[PDB]
């Protein structure tokens, strides 16, 4: 489960 | 060898080259060994977002613009129905990979100005 995590690594930083 | 950086896509191994002989300019990825290629313009690039320096995993994101012109987001509350576009690549270098969001923002920044 690191599908929704993709998206926070780029969404915010 | 003009506006170019090693660009990972699909965790597959390339390189990335970027063409602004056109207004909309168009980005090429071609595999580093030789078989898998694909080609997307930038113009349709919206914003520009990618990792810290401070990650270990140096990877860049790209967002498209959305449609508003058929979708509708209610007028208190958003009821979006579709979503926006979102694309990442994995790169090996912080160097490389600054030298080609640095660039992207001023492809789009420019021809989001001059419309």
């Amino acid at each position: 489960d690191l599908d929704e995590s993709w998206d926070y690594i780029f969404e915010t930083t | 060898p003009s506006h170019s950086g090693a660009a990972i896509f699909e965790k597959v191994s390339g390189i990335i080259a970027i063409n602004e002989d056109v207004s909309p300019a168009e980005l090429t990825w071609r595999s580093t060994d030789g078989d898998k290629v694909h080609t997307v313009v930038l113009s349709t690039i919206d914003k520009l977002q990618a990792t810290p320096a401070s990650s270990e995993k140096m990877m860049l994101r790209l967002i498209g613009k959305v449609d508003e012109s058929k979708k509708r987001k209610d007028n208190e509350g958003n009821e979006v129905v579709p979503k926006p576009q979102r694309h990442m690549f994995s790169f090996n270098n912080r160097t490389v990979m600054d030298n080609i969001k640095m660039t992207l923002q001023q492809i789009i920044s420019r021809y989001k100005d001059a419309d």
